RNA sequence: CCCCAUGAACGAGGAAUUCCCAGUAAGUGCGGGUCAUAAGCUUGCGUUGAUUAAGUCCCUGCCCUUUGUACACACCGCCCG
RNA sequence: CGCAAGACGGACCAGAGCGAAAGCAUUUGCCAAGAAUGUUUUCAUUAAUCAAGAACGAAAGUCGGAGGUUCGAAGACGAUCAGAUACCGUCGUAGUUCCGACCAUAAACGAUGCCGACUGGCGAUGCGGCGGCGUUAUUCCCAUGACCCGCCGGGCAGCUUCCGGGAAACCAAAGUCUUUGGGUUCCGGGGGGAGUAUGGUUGCAAAGCUGAAACUUAAAGGAAUUGACGGAAGGGCACCACC
């Protein structure tokens, strides 16, 4: 059978693939076949915010951010529970989860 | 694995029939 | 290092930038007293200042940290010169995104002094007009010409010019200004800056040239 | 810790945690400003409107 | 508590309140001893659940419909509405108003009456 | 830990320099220049366990000491720089990087920065564990 | 069954494990059943009468959906050197 | 804070591009090459597919030199486990890198030969050309770039369905097929025995290509459905479960 009609992840017109390292397996996938989450979040996660912001010696300062990509395979990603399985009929969507 | 790993012992072991044949010549 | 109490043997000192910001009392530090071999302040030269813009200038934006190196000590008095700007991370990274297209090009280059300069900048394509598109992408051949001229900017105002009008283009940042408009035709672009400048080579101290810079 | 002891009262109840929904979160406001509040984790059976007291406010909890 | 009333209960009860919807109250008591005497019940239990809920029904019932049971009264208004609504006729003010190209139209209808133009901007989306 | 010759006008500033990695903690207070420093505390320092090295509770222990030894000398602001791990490593905050800053800031320090350094790579040298990665 | 004499282990229980949420647990007696003679049993009945919970899926197990399977003697399965 | 060495081009980088395939991402210059599109230019059938034969062909490996950071078969330890020559941690040789010679194999997978014709819809995206009411950038321009709207080629793909096919999964091709014939190469005949035996041929080595039989057995295998099971995922429940 097929479980798929990509195979791994959009492989088109091309033969070789450059890798990428997982961030946590510390495997060795292609590229395009690993899930790709950037992620966004505050220095002290807005959660000391208020406590922070009222004590410093700027009246104003609205705290920089932290950016970071991380780049899961194909086991790391189950496992922390970014995906799960889904329905043969409802496989197919290419939409991002509702924000 | 299983296959591949069939496919080495017989390897190792066609290797020493060579082996014996070439030393008794 | 193992004795007792060593921040009773430091001695405290001031350190003062050049007269190119409101505001020119950096801050204080402390290097330990002078011993029958080592000396204060000739191990209080040397040192990095990592320091935000708006801390001195007082009228502008954070991003964009400078280096100061102490040159000279002279009396309880520590005196700046330039060393090379950086940039944040955030700012930095916060423009990159996907659905556009990075361009960046660098150029050696020479004051009127022995200062030596190697300058990097960077532009990023624009969300053009109120596009339908759903990505804005520029060609090779596009970028090529948009690379040429942001290294015939960023040569023709640096090998005129002294050092100190060097530092007095940057600190407004009028040079990434310059080329935004420059390149303009070609790709509209938003967005340029300087994201870093390092020195590489310098003359001597020039002690009469230092004091000119602090009055 | 060793600083004086302190009390803390309920502005809300969260929802029922731990390994078999032994331990309690809850929300409580400092009682003694309402614009600080931190989540506690409290093992007794609370309700609305009671008082802690807490050891501590050094700790700051959201989970076990 | 638990217990949500089971299906014999609720389709009985809509039949007893469609029928003799003039002859209940708001009332328990009033509307329990209504059930007892307008049809059978085969026991006592059984009468004073189906009473409670033809209570509940009949509350709503005078604040508009409830879907599947339809008193005559809500379909005299219904119809009333249907009939013709308070509403003007007209349509919708007996001018027509027109864009380059509807004109075009009607041109190739082979008429040309009571003119007028508003004229329009490129161009689709931006 | 004599004082500076102003700071009744104005704050004096230190350098924090946290580092977060995991098993461990760092917090390591310095001048603005950073060629001296003063006192340095880890979260494996606090509590021995070998594993409690990074903890929350044993990085606001830390830092409930370094903000007095701060205060000591005359430092009263702090600029942060932190630092998650990087060198071709997972470059992502420790447990006890979150807490620290909550800690120190009420014990009574004003901020005067906080930012993002990480010696991130452009493309560098190969990460240990193998094709395969670790699988335990 | 009664009377007098005789006067043992046992000083609160290892590894494990059972049962229970309100007249409930536990203490405490009585009637029935079997019965020529006989309840430490079982089945009913009153009396005295708490602590602790108002939860969760952690363990043990059960119901429903999705998914994987070389299993259908159904994982106490199947199968390799 | 400074210095040295070797390795390497992140984020931008995507169901995007180029290449015969294997493959190919920092700048600039040089050297030759190629596709598509445009063309009222030229030649006049010069073509298609292909035994023999030929070029290129990942990683590992071999030979001879250079280099040697990083990682790391082998190897030595530390734990875990009844045992543990394994998973995990520390150290580390060959190798990993480059130059000059060999080696011809891979899930070298779209598991789908190449060339040609015909038969639905829709929206995008990359490249060239054509048309246009609109905006925007510069000298007000023209020349031109950016966006907007539409058309024509050829390219990577997607979505959609009583075209039709298929055992079904699925597929605008795997369609135009018992209504069986467009052109041509390679290749298959129950499961094992076996890619073994044997001889040939190629290679320094490691091995590659070509390649049987005796004998054995009634099943092996594909797709799909219902159950059961899971140290899979999501809901819910019990003092014969726990707190």
């Amino acid at each position: 059978t097929k479980k798929r009609r990509n195979n791994g992840r959009a492989k088109k017109g091309r033969g070789h693939v450059q890798p990428i390292r997982c961030t946590n397996c510390a495997c060795c996938v292609p590229k395009d076949k690993a899930i790709k989450k950037f992620v966004i979040r505050n220095i002290v996660e807005a959660a000391a915010v208020r406590d922070i912001s009222e004590v410093s010696v700027f009246d104003a300062y609205v705290l920089p951010k932290l950016y970071v990509k991380l780049h899961y395979c194909v086991s790391c990603a189950i496992h922390s529970k970014v995906v799960r399985n889904r329905s043969r009929e409802a496989r197919k969507d290419r939409t991002p989860p509702p924000r | 694995m299983r296959a591949k790993w069939r496919k080495k012992r017989m390897r190792r072991l066609k290797r020493k029939r060579r082996k014996m044949r070439q030393r008794s010549k | 290092k193992k004795v007792v109490d060593p921040f009773s043997k430091k001695d405290w000192y001031d350190v003062k930038a050049p007269a190119m910001f409101n505001i020119r009392n950096i801050g204080k530090t402390l290097v330990t007293r002078t011993q029958g071999t080592k000396i204060a302040s000739d191990g209080l030269k040397g040192r990095v200042f990592e320091v935000s813009l708006a801390d001195l200038q007082n009228d502008e934006v954070a991003f964009r940290k400078f280096k100061l190196i102490t040159e000279d000590v002279q009396g309880k008095n520590c005196l700046t010169n330039f060393h090379g700007m950086d940039l944040t991370r955030d700012k930095m990274c916060s423009m990159v995104k996907k659905w556009q297209t990075m361009i960046e090009a660098h150029v050696d280059v020479k004051t009127t002094d022995g200062y030596l300069l190697h300058l990097f900048c960077v532009g990023f394509t624009k969300k053009c007009n109120n596009q339908i598109r759903k990505t804005s992408y520029a060609q090779h051949q596009q970028v090529r010409q948009i690379r040429k001229k942001m290294m015939e900017i960023m040569t023709r105002e640096v090998q005129t010019n002294d050092l100190k009008e060097v530092v007095n283009k940057l600190i407004p940042d009028s040079i990434g200004k310059d080329i935004e408009k420059a390149c303009q035709s070609i790709y509209p672009l938003h967005d340029v800056f300087v994201r870093k400048v390092k020195m590489l080579k310098k003359p001597k101290f020039e002690l009469g040239k230092l004091m000119e810079l602090h009055g | 810790r060793v600083q004086p002891i302190k009390l803390a009262r309920v502005t809300k109840v969260l929802g029922r945690t731990g390994s078999q929904g032994q331990c309690t979160q809850v929300r409580v406001e400092f009682m003694d400003d309402t614009s600080r509040s931190i989540i506690r984790n409290v093992k007794g059976p609370v309700r609305e409107g009671d008082v802690l007291t807490l050891l501590e406010s050094e700790r700051e909890a959201r989970r076990l | 508590m638990g217990r949500v009333r089971t299906k014999t209960v609720k389709k009985a009860a809509r039949v007893i309140i469609e029928k003799y919807y003039t002859r209940l109250g708001n009332d328990f008591h009033t509307n329990k001893r209504v059930c007892e005497e307008i049809a059978i019940i085969p026991s006592k239990k059984l009468r004073n659940k189906i009473a409670g809920y033809v209570t509940h029904l009949m509350k709503r019932i005078q604040r508009g419909p409830v879907r599947g049971i339809s008193i005559k009264l809500q379909e005299e208004e219904r119809e009333r509405r249907d009939n013709y609504v308070p509403e003007v006729s007209a349509l919708d003010q007996e001018i027509i108003e027109v864009d380059p190209d509807t004109k075009e139209m009607l041109k190739l209808l082979d008429f040309g009456s009571l003119s007028n133009l508003q004229v329009t901007q490129p161009t689709v989306g931006m | 830990s004599l004082g500076p010759q102003v700071a009744e006008g104005e704050n004096v500033f230190g350098v924090c320099h946290i580092f977060a990695s995991f098993n461990d903690t760092f917090v390591h207070v310095t001048d603005l220049s950073g060629k001296e420093t003063i006192c340095r505390v880890t979260g494996g320092m606090k509590v021995k366990a070998d594993r409690d090295e990074s903890s929350p509770y044993a990085a606001m222990l830390a830092a409930q000491d370094v903000a007095q030894r701060c205060k000591e000398l005359g430092i009263t602001a702090l600029h942060i720089k932190l630092r998650a791990t990087g060198g071709n490593r997972t470059k992502t905050p420790g447990p006890g990087a979150q807490s620290a800053l909550r800690a120190l800031a009420r014990s009574g320090m004003k901020i005067g920065r906080i930012e993002d350094v990480t010696p991130i790579p452009s493309d560098s040298t190969r990460r240990k564990g193998g094709r395969r990665g670790r699988r335990l």
